[PDB]
DNA sequence: AAAAAAAAAAAAAAAAAAAAAAAAAAAAAAAA
DNA sequence: TTTTTTTTTTTTTTTTTTTTTTTTTTTTTTTT
């Protein structure tokens, strides 16, 4: 043999023994290097990269998921990398750069990668994965290349960020961000942009996950990044918080404008899975909190706590996380007359916590009795609006988290009770108060007296003075007799708050009686736009109490909600779907009553209008829960809900779909006869669909908008999914013997012969194996069922992938069939 | 119609919130092979062919950015209680 | 012009695949 | 000349959606 062999069974010896457990990467990195310095100092250097490309694609069929080839890439890996950090030392303090490693580096990497560019357009899978591993994982050690070499390469990597595969994107994606040097600027040599390309385009959601942290994170690319907290996959969700944010730390108070910054930590703090919240709270309660040193006064100046109103959930992140900041702030007295916003706040939720958890070694000490909090609540009340750096917005603020303290407040001191309710009459008696002051207030006062009776009477106390003031003014200012527009919205907004919180029948209440005689009525019957609404939603706070004033009043809701404009519209919706929900069905249906068909040709008045979107969601959203607590059971209404959930014209109402997609399953799976109701609509249901699809598919539009409108397989698919009595939230065991899949089978079967289209009659015979079958059903269930799939297969012509599926039907049914008839 | 029912729906459709599709369901080899052989190289250098080893043209781009919606809850709480009065829970499932 | 031809698309359906978080463990560099 | 971290690497869990199976029909390829 030659040189051509002996270099050929070194490199197969050592490429072959480190396989295996890493074991010895220090001499294998060692002996390769000696035989690369022996054969550029003997000169088959082309020789030597043929015969390293050759035992590189004996290696390079073996897929993702296999140990053997991934502990020969990182040796090749740690090759290229010690030749690298060899360069950087020799160019360092003693020049090393002796013997050309600068151009055997040069020309290694300039046919090497020649080499795996060449396989880069295979068929298998396995070979474009591992070339653009092993271009990946070496790129960052790669370093300066030819601008020709640089321009094939952009061009295979950019080719192949639309590759078929997801695991060769993956290396695809790292090897276009080892190439990241650049200044950012943009509105396809870059790779900054075809990254954010697959950050959002790619379908994916893996390419995201290698495209999401490994880009740039300069001021252009950020919210390319941050947007990526609401990815279609989990584990970004929880990544943007584990890996991203964490990174920044410190720069993220002053690097992010605060519209997304308090977005953030509200998709984190409220998402719908268990470890991206867990993240979440582990981000705002280890990493930032001990990287500005543990200043929990420095934290909260920074999570703009005035604003934004997320931070009463972040907070407890830190106090369920460690207690010895819990227990190490104090509250001496010289910070009493020098309140900040952000130890206002943390007042409010260090008690309010405390009194969530019920330790009361911290409700003894260092908090202050309750007469002395009404010193400050009384001196800050006054410092704001007895006035003639203390700006106003800042003071409402400090009033507002100590009012959150003082709503649960310990009740066994007269004293501090006492002075607690002339500190809060004496705040909400005043005119120029503002609205979530007022809230809290009226709750500190309902929250501090003994019972309902004496916040009822003390509140319409306040309202009644609030009101006397001003027929005062309006007698006196002359020098007719009726309450001006602002004071009139300064007693509803209080009465709105009161009534919030009234949880009784209104017979020995008499003063909201009087109330509603003096105010809400005329309240209700003005022309003002905001003093009709308070008006409705007043009437509506009050007919949750009483049930003749709701069939009283419920026909003028009616024609409110049927010939009004927006806001009065979205306030008479809402007081309709809870008086209902409340009062049950004694609304409708009676003598003196609303008709309430009148109110479904209203509800679907409300139901088919696209240009109020709000109005409709809280149309779909009171449906559905009337339907829940069954005092709806119209037939022609569930089926309009399940159309317009189906509907295109309803496919921009986001929050109308997902109101869909979570009070419809909880429908049908809570109860059997409400997924009875279910599958006697659904017939109709797919009949109105597919005339639909079919009148949208074989429209002639330049811009159709179709596909708002789902495919008829998913949506058959979906409709047996809802109408399968396996799924049912009770313990049932007789749901093993109900019928209602196959009943809706049946039903589809008869209306499958209505139909036009020659597609949507294959994608509803290929789905209709999915049903129950179980052999406990009864025999006529199962007899029709056999009836209509003979008549289908026999007399109708269909295609053998529609056959395959009705025929293998017809093997399951006769099968069981056998079972059936048997015993 | 109380506590273990809602928690039920609360853990099982907690999956199931992003509405018309996405809806959920259900709630060797080691080689040691580096010896010569001539002419193998072909077989993992060719061209496409007939194999087509990029994406189609019709998603190679997405209008959504396959980004989530905006979450609109609906959790059970949502559903259980009234919308003029945020601390009354009706009678469900009556 | 024209008689055959086989990878891809679509979709139902199933099960296991598998990146990630987190705990042991063998080769490796400073040390007294 | 054995000790003391380093470190990274290397086997258990989870539930994720993700790949893979199979049947048939389409849609660009080969020859005279």
């Amino acid at each position: 043999i030659d040189i051509n062999t002996k270099i050929f069974n070194s490199v197969a010896e050592v490429f072959q023994k480190a396989q295996g457990s890493y074991a010895g990467h220090r001499k294998h990195i060692a002996v390769l290097k000696k035989i690369q310095s022996k054969a550029v100092e003997q000169g088959y250097e082309d020789a030597f990269n043929f015969w390293f490309d050759k035992l590189v694609t004996k290696i390079l069929p073996l897929k993702k998921n296999e140990i053997i080839g991934d502990r020969i890439v990182k040796l090749v890996a740690a090759f290229i990398a010690s030749l690298e950090r060899e360069l950087i030392l020799a160019k360092k303090q003693n020049y090393k750069l002796t013997n050309d490693e600068e151009g055997i580096f040069s020309r290694f990497v300039d046919q090497f990668i020649r080499h795996v560019l060449r396989g880069v357009e295979s068929p298998d899978k396995n070979v474009r994965f591992r070339v653009l591993q092993l271009l990946a994982v070496i790129m960052d050690n790669i370093g300066e290349i030819d601008e020709s070499l640089f321009n094939l390469l952009i061009l295979s990597l950019n080719k192949r960020i639309y590759d078929r595969e997801p695991t060769v994107r993956i290396q695809a994606v790292f090897c276009l961000t080892k190439f990241q040097d650049e200044e950012q600027t943009e509105h396809n040599f870059e790779a900054t942009r075809t990254l954010v390309a697959s950050i959002q385009n790619d379908p994916s959601a893996e390419v995201r996950r290698a495209a999401m942290l490994n880009l740039i994170n300069d001021n252009n690319t950020r919210p390319y990044i941050l947007e990526r907290a609401r990815d279609v996959n989990i584990v970004n969700r929880r990544l943007v918080y584990s890996r991203i944010l964490k990174s920044m730390g410190r720069k993220c108070f002053d690097d992010i404008e605060p519209h997304i910054f308090d977005q953030l930590i509200e998709w984190g703090l409220e998402d719908r899975e268990l470890s991206v919240r867990n993240a979440c709270k582990r981000l705002i309660a280890h990493d930032w909190l001990n990287a500005l040193d543990g200043d929990l006064i420095e934290l909260l100046e920074k999570l703009d706590v005035s604003r934004s109103s997320v931070c009463v959930k972040a907070i407890e992140a830190l106090f369920q996380s460690r207690p010895d900041i819990l227990s190490k702030i104090k509250f001496p007295e010289s910070i009493w007359k020098d309140f900040t916003v952000e130890i206002a706040f943390l007042f409010r939720a260090i008690y309010l916590y405390c009194l969530d958890n019920n330790i009361t070694e911290m409700l003894e000490e260092n908090f202050p009795e309750a007469s002395k909090l009404s010193e400050h609540l009384n001196h800050y009340i006054l410092l704001r609006y007895h006035h003639n750096h203390f700006d106003y917005n800042t003071l409402e603020f400090i009033i507002e988290q100590l009012s959150i303290a003082a709503e649960r407040y310990d009740y066994s001191d007269e004293v501090g009770r006492r002075s607690m309710l002339t500190v809060v009459r004496n705040m909400l008696a005043l005119t120029t108060l503002s609205e979530p002051l007022i809230k809290i207030g009226i709750r500190v006062m309902k929250s501090l007296s003994i019972n309902e009776k004496d916040f009822v009477t003390m509140a319409i106390e306040i309202i009644n003075d609030i009101r006397d003031d001003d027929i005062e003014k309006q007698e006196q200012e002359e020098k007719e007799k009726e309450a001006s527009s602002a004071t009139i919205v300064l007693c509803l907004t209080r009465s709105s708050y009161m009534l919030e919180l009234v949880n009784t029948p209104l017979t020995e209440n008499i003063l909201i009686a009087s109330l509603m005689d003096t105010l809400i009525t005329p309240a209700v019957r003005n022309t003002a736009p905001n003093i009709r609404e308070l008006g409705v939603k007043n009437l509506g706070l009050c007919c949750l109490l009483d049930v003749k004033l709701a069939i009283d009043n419920m026909y003028i809701l009616g024609m409110c909600v049927s010939k009004g404009n927006a806001s009065l519209k979205y306030i008479a919706l809402q007081v309709i779907v809870d008086i209902f929900s409340v009062h049950g069905n004694t609304v409708v249906d009676g003598e003196g009553k609303v008709d309430s068909i009148s109110l479904h040709k209203i509800f679907y008045k409300v139901l088919k209008n696209n240009g109020l979107p709000e109005c409709q969601v809280i149309a779909a959203e009171g449906l559905c829960k009337l339907f829940l607590a069954d005092v709806f059971t119209d037939d022609d209404l569930f089926e309009t809900l399940v159309l317009s959930y189906f509907s295109p014209i309803n496919s921009s109402n986001e929050a109308l779909v997902q109101a869909f997609a979570f009070c419809i399953p909880v429908y049908c799976f809570s109860h059997p006869a409400h997924q009875q109701r279910m599958s006697r609509t659904a017939a109709d249901i797919l009949l109105r669909l597919c005339v639909l699809w079919d009148d949208l598919q074989s429209s002639v539009i330049p811009e159709v908008d179709r596909e708002a409108m789902l495919k008829p397989n998913i949506i058959f698919q979906q409709l047996l999914f809802w109408t399968d009595p396996r799924n049912l939230v009770n313990q049932t065991g007789s749901t093993k013997k109900d019928t209602v899949q196959l009943t809706f089978l049946i039903d589809v079967l008869k209306i499958y012969a209505q139909i036009e289209k020659k597609e949507i009659k294959k994608m509803i015979i290929t789905n209709i194996n999915a049903i129950f079958l179980s052999s406990e059903q009864d025999y006529s269930t199962l007899k029709e069922l056999l009836e209509y799939s003979d008549d289908i297969a026999e007399n109708d012509n269909l295609d053998n992938v529609s056959k395959n599926a009705l025929d293998k039907l017809r093997n399951n049914l006769n099968s069981l069939i056998e079972e059936i008839n048997e015993r | 119609f109380e506590k273990d029912l809602m928690a039920y729906f609360d853990e099982n459709l907690n999956r199931n919130w992003r509405g018309r599709e996405h809806w959920k369901v259900r709630n060797v080899l080691e080689i040691d092979f580096f010896k010569t052989d001539d002419s193998f190289e072909d077989k993992v250098f060719a061209s496409k062919g007939r194999t087509k080893i990029d994406m189609p043209i019709k998603n190679r781009k997405n209008d959504t950015h396959y980004l989530l919606p905006d979450d609109f809850h609906f959790s059970t709480d949502r559903i259980t209680r009234l919308f003029i009065k945020p601390a009354q829970k009706m009678s469900l499932f009556s």
